């Protein structure tokens, strides 16, 4: 798995190219890959860390 | 370390995208400032890390402190240096600076020195020219050790790995942005591109299905597959090359 | 300070060699 | 080290002055 092949590159490009067309028709959900990376409680926890760094640096 | 850098498996500081519109982000400049701040601070640290080093019997007792920090000099070399028992590198530097004071090289022309009185006395040689390599080789012979007592009668790697993984996720999100933006501007000649390239990549993935175990031990490749035409047409060529 | 240590220590070492070259005089007259 | 070399240097200066006293002994041994 350390190396890549022509089959691996072609499969990766075909998979990533069919995932992009299925968002126009909305026949795939992809809410998990969205919200596991947005994660708004993690976002406000990080903003609280930035606010605490503003408090500690002033 | 080596003379060349070490290849390694995991990525190391992949790029930051530059094609995102700055009317919405207005933040990649600030992260850029943080990155060159880190590079400047690391430059300072690396420079300072480099520059921080820049019958009657006798009594014989081999002590605890047989130590080469102060090593005994031969008395000829002690007269040439002046110090009593200092060190070995101090001796080499003092001999070389004595040679450099007396202007003996040339006014191999810089290898050969002019042998003077005291230096021939401390080397027990009588040449006029003798190269400096052998002169400083003799220093290893002229020095003897000190006499004993005689009486007679990290987390930073994982953190940078996490930042690299996160920058790769940023690249993925930016490429997925740019696809839909370029489809939004002119949609015709990207949907034709999709219908071409998806078909071509399907043909490329289906270029390998007749090379299995039990798809070649059987007979449904050679017989009756003139629909395929790919192999069993090379046999007019391969016999003519002698391979068989 | 790194300069003003070395520019005095090298003069001290030059004096230590010149004193040996003057001790050369006091063993010729004996 | 901004202390330390100075902690050496004056010491070396004293040795020079001390060697000057030995020079005075060379002015009295003859």
């Amino acid at each position: 798995y350390n190396n890549v092949t022509l089959k691996n590159l072609t499969a990766f490009q075909l998979l990533s190219q069919r995932e992009n067309i299925c968002e126009l028709l909305n026949l795939v959900e992809s809410t998990e890959r969205h919200n596991s990376i947005i994660n708004p409680e993690r976002q406000r926890m990080s903003l609280e860390e930035m606010k605490k760094m503003l408090d500690a640096l002033k | 370390t080596q003379t060349n850098p070490v290849p390694v498996t995991y990525p190391t500081d992949a790029y930051i995208p530059t094609y995102l519109p700055d009317d919405k982000v207005s933040n990649l400049a600030d992260l850029k400032k943080l990155i060159e701040m880190d590079s400047r601070l690391d430059l300072y640290l690396t420079r300072r890390r480099l520059d921080t080093s820049i019958l009657r019997c006798s009594i014989t007792i081999q002590l605890r402190g047989v130590d080469g920090g102060k090593v005994q000099y031969s008395p000829n070399l002690a007269t040439l240096i002046g110090m009593q028992t200092g060190s070995v590198n101090d001796a080499v530097y003092s001999i070389y600076k004595y040679i450099l004071i007396n202007n003996l090289f040339v006014t191999p022309e810089l290898g050969e020195v002019k042998l003077d009185s005291l230096l021939q006395k401390v080397l027990d040689t009588n040449a006029a020219h003798l190269p400096l390599m052998n002169v400083v080789q003799t220093v290893n012979k002229l020095v003897s050790p000190l006499p004993p007592i005689i009486l007679d009668y990290a987390e930073d790697t994982a953190k940078l790995r996490e930042i690299t993984k996160l920058a790769l996720q940023l690249n993925s999100s930016a490429q997925k942005y740019q696809f839909f933006h370029e489809l939004s501007l002119h949609p015709r000649e990207t949907l034709t591109h999709y219908l071409w390239s998806s078909k071509q990549n399907e043909l490329v993935l289906q270029g390998d299905q007749y090379f299995n175990e039990d798809a070649a031990r059987t007979s449904d490749i050679y017989s009756n597959n003139n629909n395929d035409r790919s192999l069993m047409g090379n046999i007019s060529l391969l016999y003519s090359q002698g391979r068989l | 300070e790194k300069l003003k240590y070395v520019k005095e220590s090298e003069k001290m070492l030059n004096d230590r060699l010149s004193l040996s070259k003057q001790i050369l005089d006091l063993n010729k007259s004996l």
